RNA sequence: CCUCCGCAUAAGCCUGCGUCAGAUCACACUGACAAUUAACAGCCCAAUAUCUACAAUCAACCAACAAGUCAUUAUUACCCUCACUGUCAACCCAACACAGGCAUGCUCAUAAGGAAAGGUUAAAAAAAGUAAAAGGAACUCGGCAAAUCUUACCCC
RNA sequence: GCUACCUAAGAACAGCUAAGAGCACACCCGUCUAUGUAGCAAAAUAGUGGGAAGAUUUAUAGGUAGAGGCGACAAACCUA
RNA sequence: GCUAAACCUAGCCCCAAACCCACUCCACCUUACUACCAGCAACCUUAGCCAAACCAUUUACAUAAAGUAUAGGCGAUA
């Protein structure tokens, strides 16, 4: 593959650091987190 | 008697028995020809002796007394094989004028690939033998498309490998 | 001899003789408690009973009274790392019955 | 997780190579070699596209014609589909028509 | 294996930010 | 029903198991009651020489001299057969009338 | 043995390599040649780099597939041999293999590391010759039989009369066996 | 009724239908054998 | 206590609970070794002409119709002599150690062959079974089911 | 190699009453109900049933193939 | 702290040049992988999906002249 995304880890932790005080699976799982950290902001 | 399949009872399982230097091929071009037959049956009693030893090694789940000793009595058999054909290939070239004793032909089979047909000792000439006439030795041009495609693939195997050996001639040469 | 084109015989044909015997036998210990006067061999796949008759009386001067053989099937349930079956070889087993009352028992090698 | 742990081996790009230090030499062998040759007769590559830019459909009509007789057997049949697909796509699909 | 180097370099600044928290310095 | 296993003589029905056999190189023929005729000329009678009083043994000693490879070519045989062919200064023209053919081979081994 | 075998320290048909190179493994291949190869099995050499440099020893093994010498008693480390149960066993030093070019051949009566060419000499014909001095370094390096062995004197009898009579006849007349029956022409096709 | 056993095996029918001699009996069965030679199959017939 | 099973052959499968040992519902899996021996059964036929109208059914009466499952001779040719192969298993076809599918011969109830219950408690609901006062189709679309063995008629 | 039909030469059909007859096993099929519905089973199990010396049942080899085959037509069946 | 994560090199691709392959022994067109017995033998228009908004004629299998002359339900298009 030319041009894979090598730093995908760091777009995930930009989101999850504002979701780390949540409860459930939203403090770990990014698919559920971005629906809630967006609603938190 | 049946004792000729075993070694002598003074070396029934010492775990080391000395025996050395199988027959190299110039030690038999040395020898004559009455006594190459006469030495084949020397070597054959002794090889039949050793196959029934190692079949008693595996039976009792014990190692062989000397596994170094079979391949000498087989490589000399191969040499004694090789030394007589070279004599038989010598005069058959000399007398009749052609090597490869068994007659053959450069023939094309039904799949269209050219091979070495070998000949099969019949009693009626081929025109009247019912079984041999059923063998199609020819082309039938629906084949010539698949002849090209199987040709077409070996050139994909050959160019895959030679190109690959350049890139170990490359990445060796950069480090060293 | 094995792996060789045999000549034909038609009616006034000369006797087939084989100098330089190509096939070799080993002499095995039987498993299921033979009688006396029966020695069991491991003939190669291509060999006959009239061949092992003249094998032992010719090469070994041994007085065989009857040869009886069976074809043994080697196991084909064995797989490597890649699950393709590895055939242990099918081989022949002969049962020479010696004449002249000579009571052959398989000697105990390896004390 | 997908990201590698230790740093990769550092790359040694020999900047003053043979290929790299003399890149682009003998370009302009036209304008100051008085027009004997052409810079399009310096390009080394596939014979169909030697000094010809082309488009994806044009890159296949030219390959099928310039070398198309001498191509490999089931590689030619692949290319005749590809022309038939890119003709069907360029002349019947898209916006902006 | 991805061809990146800046992904792997900037990751071990986040392994040293995570190592000086758990095993802190004197 | 497997294709990968070798088709041996064990596998088919009654009419299949008894035709094939192993490579046994049979002897005679079959006569009208399935009664066999063992031809005594199609069986290889073995020709073992008299090994009694024999010097050459299944191994050579280690103190033997080593040699170089020199294969036995058809010239090398002829040079040691033309030394009795210059006092003019043993051949077979055709191999039909000989019991052991050399080209369309007759014998065994 | 499989292709891209790793020719490690233990022999390639051993009990130990089958623990280590079972027929399904493919590790990364190692890179390596040049059949003018100047280390043999038994020379005296030295060590240019590593633990215990300048140190001089014999060699016990040459592994050509990885360009190895195993210098005798040297470049060693310590392993426990046997050990067979929950006790120690005996510590025994083992030689780690030293790569070609971290090993240099020495001159015999000066005892210094020297670089080796091959100089083709009139006495015949190929031999190793040092570069800094002359001093042609050599190649370095009681039986009696049992009852199933011929002799030295009788493997060299040269019994062969070179007559053209195709062994099958040459015992057919030497055994007296007569065949009045003639073979008759079969269609060989 | 029940329905898995639509393969009731025999060898007299396996070789007389998909065997080598039946494949080489037609022109179209040679190109069956030629396709399994080209593709690289270890089994060409029954 | 079951035996609605069995023992062989055919077909199929192709070493698949034999010996020794190793491991990690439970202890047929893995490695080494060993076996199934021909009389049974396959594998047959020297030509050239030429012969063969009367079934089988205990084949005898008697009766047929659909009209039948088995034979030679003449002359020429002919002295080699028992090979080759199948022979195992708790087995096949159904993805499975699958209540299914599977030709034939005897055993027509067993001389073979197997275990419906891992242990407890004895709730509901659900499955099968057995028993029932008085009534006896009042049930229901319909005596469906079960129980008794049964009447007559219509349409097609 | 299932299934529709056909061909070659096979095989089976107890016991009782007396014939494309009746009762009735082996066998073949599948009427009705109950269970089952990721089942034991990609159509089975337990009863209960229709036929069971014939237009039957069935093993073995062969035959017909897709614009077709075959069909006591259900537009069925031709490898779930 | 379990499960796991991590990894470089097998190899491959696209071109360039050069036209490429065949024979240890035995066996292999019968039921291939079978030692050995009295019969005929191949040479042919592609079609259709799809585009024409249906479909029925029709619808592509070095540069430059040139998308020109022409063809075309004179239309898609060639
Ligand atoms: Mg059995
Ligand atoms: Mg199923
Ligand atoms: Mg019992
Ligand atoms: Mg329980
Ligand atoms: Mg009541
Ligand atoms: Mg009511
Ligand atoms: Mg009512
Ligand atoms: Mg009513
Ligand atoms: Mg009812
Ligand atoms: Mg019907
Ligand atoms: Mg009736
Ligand atoms: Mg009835
Ligand atoms: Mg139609
Ligand atoms: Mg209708
Ligand atoms: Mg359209």
């Amino acid at each position: 593959l030319r041009n894979r995304v090598t730093d995908r880890y760091f777009r995930i932790q930009e989101v999850l650091k504002h979701a780390r005080h949540f409860r459930g699976r939203k403090n770990r799982c990014y698919r559920l987190a971005v629906r809630t950290v967006i609603r938190a902001f | 008697g049946l004792e000729e399949f075993f070694d002598d009872p003074k070396n029934w399982g010492q775990e080391k028995v000395k025996s050395g230097a199988a027959w190299t091929c110039q030690q038999l071009r040395n020898k004559s020809n009455e006594d190459l037959h006469k030495l084949w049956y020397v070597l054959l009693k002794e090889r039949n002796m050793l196959l029934t030893l190692e079949q008693e090694a595996k039976r009792q789940r014990l190692p062989m007394p000397s596994p170094e000793r079979l391949d000498k009595v087989v490589d000399s058999m191969d040499a004694l094989d090789k030394v007589v054909q070279e004599r038989e290939d010598a005069l058959r070239l000399l007398q009749t004028g052609q090597e490869r004793a068994r007659p053959g032909a450069w023939r094309r089979d039904i799949f269209g690939r050219i091979i070495w047909h070998k000949f099969k000792q019949w009693v009626i000439p081929w025109h009247l033998n019912k079984r041999y006439n059923r063998k199609r030795f020819f082309a039938l041009p629906y084949v010539d498309h698949f002849l090209r495609l199987e040709r077409e693939k070996r050139a994909r195997i050959k160019a895959r490998k030679e190109n690959l050996e350049r890139k170990k001639a490359k990445i060796l040469l950069k480090k060293f | 001899a094995r792996n060789v084109v045999y000549p034909l015989y038609r009616l006034g044909g000369p006797q087939l003789r084989v100098f330089r015997t190509n096939f070799f036998i080993q002499l095995v210990r039987p498993g299921v408690a033979q009688p006396e006067d029966t020695v069991q061999f491991r003939i190669p796949m291509e060999m006959t009973r009239v061949d092992l008759r003249n094998y032992l009386e010719g090469i070994y001067n041994v007085p065989v009274a009857a040869v009886r053989t069976r074809v043994q099937h080697g196991s084909n349930k064995r797989r490597d790392h890649r699950n393709v079956r590895i055939k242990k070889p099918d081989y022949k087993v002969a049962y020479v019955q010696l004449a002249h009352g000579q009571t052959f028992t398989f000697p105990d090698l390896f004390p | 997780i997908g990201i590698r742990l230790t740093l990769p081996p550092p790359k040694v790009v020999d900047r003053w190579n043979e290929k790299r230090a003399m890149f682009g030499v003998y370009d302009n062998i036209g304008i100051l070699g008085n027009f004997e040759k052409h810079p399009k007769e310096l390009i080394r590559g596939p014979i169909w596209l030697r000094g010809w830019k082309g488009n994806e459909l044009q890159r296949c009509i030219r390959k099928r014609k310039m070398v198309g007789s001498r191509m490999f057997a089931d590689d030619l049949h692949n290319l005749n589909k590809r022309i038939r697909y890119l003709y069907k796509h360029f002349n019947r699909h898209g916006k902006f028509r | 294996v991805k061809k990146g180097f800046r992904a792997a370099f900037r990751f071990q600044k986040e392994l040293e930010r995570q190592r000086l928290l758990r095993c802190p310095p004197p | 029903a497997d294709r990968m296993s070798k088709w041996t003589s064990k596998r088919g029905p009654r009419s299949f198991r008894g035709r094939k056999g192993r490579g046994a190189k049979g002897i005679g023929f079959l006569t009208s009651g399935w009664r066999f005729v063992q031809i005594k000329e199609m069986v290889p009678e073995f020709v073992v020489p008299d090994l009694t009083g024999f010097k050459l043994k299944p191994y050579v000693s280690y103190l033997a001299p080593e040699s170089e490879e020199t294969p036995l070519t058809a010239a090398q045989l002829f040079s040691e057969a033309v030394a009795p062919a210059i006092e003019k200064d043993g051949f077979e023209p055709t191999q039909e009338g000989k019991l052991f053919q050399l080209y369309p081979r007759n014998f065994l081994r | 043995l499989p292709p891209h075998y790793r020719y490690g320290m233990s022999p390639p048909g051993s009990v130990a390599d089958k623990r280590k190179n079972p027929p399904w493994i493919r590790r990364r291949p190692v890179v390596v040649s040049d059949e003018d190869w100047y280390l043999f099995c038994g020379d005296t050499v030295e060590i240019l780099e590593g633990k215990d440099a300048g140190k001089q020893g014999k060699v016990v093994q040459v592994i050509r597939q990885r360009n190895w010498v195993v210098v005798g008693g040297l470049n060693t480390h310590y392993r426990y041999i046997g050990k067979t149960m929950d006790y120690r066993g005996t510590m025994i030093p083992s030689e780690a293999p030293l790569l070609h070019r971290q090993v240099k051949l020495v001159d015999p009566m000066d005892r210094k590391p020297t670089e080796i060419e091959w100089r083709f000499t009139e006495a015949g014909e190929r031999v190793r010759v040092s570069t800094r001095s002359g001093r042609i370094i050599p190649k370095p390096e009681t039986w009696i039989d049992g009852p199933k062995d011929t002799s030295v004197e009788d493997a060299l009898e040269r019994t062969y009369v070179p007559c053209l009579k195709t062994l099958q006849e040459e015992v057919m007349e030497a055994m007296g066996i007569k065949e009045t029956r003639k073979y008759k022409k079969v269609y060989w096709y | 009724k029940a329905r898995g056993n639509e393969y009731q095996p025999s060898n007299i029918k396996r070789k007389n239908k998909h065997g080598w001699v039946r494949r080489l009996s037609t022109p179209a069965g040679v190109q069956v054998i030629l396709r399994r030679m080209l593709k690289g199959r270890k089994s060409l017939s029954h």
